[PDB]
């Protein structure tokens, strides 16, 4: 019904159905019990080249950074597609105007991507290529600017975000709250999105009480992480501009073009 | 418009 029990369940099931990666799977690959052979460590150009050779095997006149940048974009386009299906399964979202749906996703998706990125990041680096690769934090810092400056903010954010020790049920509700935000610029039917968000945040508060009884201040810590994401995005949008202007072989994918247009 | 399309 309008019941928060069926709201949480439907959101957790839409989360499991629609995202290829999640925290449980991430933790399993990083312990080395997912496959016969663990993720391929990418720490230098040597290993980055082995990795590209085996997992893609089509782009060797284009610079290393430009190729890595192409990959970031491919991953966003995929996750944007997963997020759109996830969104479509959120009670109430289907019944919105198409123009409101476009808005909520336009501004929602990068907050959601960076929030979920945290699940595949440890202090040392991150899982890539559907769980088959591990690119080191350091190797990324040791790229030529301005490309070495992309991920570092996301690791900073994820290190603190992961310390909250949330599980996938907690994260499902958190992504739902990011998408159903009543103050996106352009929103027509604000009052119906505010009521939708009020419900998700409410069941999120209730979910955190029962699931995380120790941490009594966890709910206000998560509301602040949503502000923090909104500002991680603006800084990243800005850094992607610098790259569009000052870099030739880095034409943005057309879907990400639309998303970034008129953004912030 | 590519975003319209995904919500198909
Ligand atoms: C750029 N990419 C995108 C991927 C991707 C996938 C799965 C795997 C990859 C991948 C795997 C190895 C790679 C190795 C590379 C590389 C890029 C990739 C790479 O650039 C240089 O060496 O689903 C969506 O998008």
């Amino acid at each position: 019904t309008a019941d928060l029990k069926s709201l949480a369940k439907r959101i957790y099931e839409a989360y499991l159905k629609n995202f290829n990666m999640n925290k449980v799977k991430a933790r399993v690959i990083l312990s080395g019990k997912a496959s016969n052979n663990p993720p391929f460590v990418i720490h230098d150009m040597e290993t980055l080249c082995m990795a590209e050779k085996t997992l893609v095997a089509k782009i060797q006149n284009k610079e290393a950074e430009v190729r890595i940048f192409h990959c970031c974009q491919c991953t966003s386009v995929e996750t944007v597609t997963e997020l759109t299906e996830f969104a479509k399964a959120i009670p109430g979202f289907a019944n919105l105007d198409l123009n409101d749906q476009v808005t909520l996703l336009k501004y929602g998706v990068y907050e959601a991507i960076f929030a979920m990125l945290s699940s595949v990041m440890n202090k040392d680096g991150m899982l890539v290529a559907y769980g088959n690769g591990f690119i080191t934090r350091e190797f990324l810092k040791s790229l030529r600017k301005p490309f070495c400056d992309i991920m570092e903010p996301k690791f900073d954010f994820a290190m603190k975000f992961n310390a909250l020790e949330l599980d996938d049920s907690d994260i499902s509700l958190f992504v739902a709250a990011i998408i159903c935000c009543g103050d996106r610029p352009g929103l027509l039917n604000v009052g119906h999105i505010e009521k939708m968000q009020e419900g998700i945040v409410h069941v999120l508060r209730l979910h955190l009480q029962s699931n995380h009884p120790d941490d009594i201040f966890l709910f206000p810590k998560l509301l602040q992480k949503m502000a923090d994401l909104r500002q991680l995005v603006t800084e990243h949008a800005q850094l992607v501009q610098i790259i569009k202007k000052t870099e030739s072989d880095a034409a943005l994918h057309p879907l990400l073009q639309e998303i970034y247009r008129d953004m912030y | 418009k590519i975003l319209h399309r995904l919500l198909q």
